[PDB]
């Protein structure tokens, strides 16, 4: 009921800017600052329902329709930037995560909002965990924790201590993977109660930044990809026969005589179906890629801006990204009066490997 | 606190076979910023109003 691949292509007059070269679908109504994080509502939904977070402090969230109509529903707000935003698995919540160390559940139906967790530093990190004996939120911060919550009561139901600060993590139950500062990577074994599985020396030198959990043939997580601050990303295996074959690096997110210049791993999101990944970066660019094959699927258009975040609806027929600066160059280069925008493309037959 | 030092994009090498002269287009890919995230950076910059 419906169309798989609806929003059609943009034309140029038959008889000259740089904010959207692939001429992708524009959110309407888009934050009025910088974009952090992005999600889409599960399957439970009808519908596709978008989930934005800025540094405006605000959460937004949208209607998208087949046609690529986009249409504004709803809007929270914290007392500072939103890092993370992730659903319920029922689709009738939206869980946030701030700057203002809290973070809050959204119940999208009545419009309410309540705080349900607390961090001592910033929360970087928010995910769903649903398990066949127990449902919690997992929160990880700056304060060096990852902190487990139901919900319903201000005491967490478990505190894990991180070797450094929170900088990214995935959930796909049973397997949580966390990446902390100078280059701390765990993953987390979520059966009964959550428990930590393995410390992973780092396959990259440097500074991380985003994080994938993927899926094996039978549908059961078996790896994750990692993103660094250097244009490159790692794709490692949880047990594979051969590790030193097996996991791998690629370069990526790079431009080039002169220097190559190398940009930030901003973003990193697996196609729901096949597989396949997108990765965003510093360099204003979105990639394609098939880990497989080892292949580079598609690059675009370069953006006159960062992209910050990306991700796919529940059956991946729709990709959304955000063109925001992400700071990668500091202060100098933040151009407040410069305009965000979330763009959707149709993308899953350019996922699809052939 | 915050980006208060200049940004200069380190220099490296890599190959690609090439060899190939590269510049880091990432703060914290800078000695002074190492040790802190994009996002940490923002934050204390959005703090002391320096945007």
């Amino acid at each position: 009921f419906g169309t798989t691949s609806g929003f059609g292509t943009s034309g140029t007059s038959m008889f000259t800017d740089n904010h959207n070269p692939m001429k992708d679908i524009e959110v309407t109504s888009s934050p009025d600052d910088s974009i952090g994080c992005l999600s889409f509502s599960p399957p439970t939904l009808p519908g596709n329902f978008l989930i934005a977070g800025s540094w405006a402090n605000d959460v937004r969230c949208w209607e998208v329709q087949d046609s690529g109509q986009t249409i504004p529903k709803a809007q929270q707000m914290h007392t500072g930037p939103v890092l993370d935003v992730c659903w319920s698995d029922d689709g009738s919540k939206v869980f946030t995560a701030s700057c203002d160390k809290t973070a809050k559940m959204w119940d999208l139906s009545s419009n309410q909002a309540i705080q349900i967790a607390q961090h001592d530093a910033p929360v970087k990190t928010i995910h769903w965990i649903k398990a066949p004996n127990y449902s919690c939120v997992m929160t990880g911060s700056w304060d060096k924790t990852l902190k487990f919550w139901d919900t319903r009561s201000s005491n967490p139901m478990m505190v894990l201590q991180l070797p450094e600060r929170c900088y990214c993590a995935d959930v796909i139950y049973p397997m949580a993977v966390v990446a902390t500062a100078e280059r701390g990577l765990i993953v987390y074994q979520l059966e009964n109660q959550p428990s930590e599985f393995r410390r992973i020396e780092s396959p990259l030198k440097h500074q991380h930044r985003c994080v994938a959990i993927f899926k094996d043939k039978q549908n059961k997580p078996t790896g994750f990809a990692l993103g660094s601050i250097e244009g490159r990303v790692a794709i490692h295996y949880i047990n594979p026969p051969n590790p030193a074959k097996d996991n791998f690096t690629f370069k990526c997110h790079r431009s080039n005589s002169a220097p190559q210049d190398i940009y930030a791993v901003n973003g990193i999101a697996f196609h729901p179906v096949h597989g396949t990944l997108a990765t965003v970066g510093s360099d204003g660019r979105f990639s394609f890629w098939d880990k497989d094959a080892r292949t580079k699927l598609k690059t675009s258009e370069q953006l006159d801006q960062p992209i910050s975040a990306c991700c796919f609806n529940h059956n991946g027929n729709i990709f959304a990204y955000a063109s925001s600066y992400d700071w990668s160059k500091g202060h100098e280069f933040y151009n407040p009066q410069k305009k965000n925008y979330i763009f959707l493309r149709n993308a899953a037959e350019e996922l699809k490997p052939r | 606190t915050g980006t208060t030092i200049k940004f200069n994009p380190p220099t490296g090498t890599d190959t690609m076979s090439t060899n190939i002269s590269t510049k880091h287009q990432c703060i914290t890919a800078m000695k002074e910023y190492e040790s802190k995230s994009l996002e940490e950076l923002r934050l204390e910059d959005y703090q002391a109003n320096r945007k």
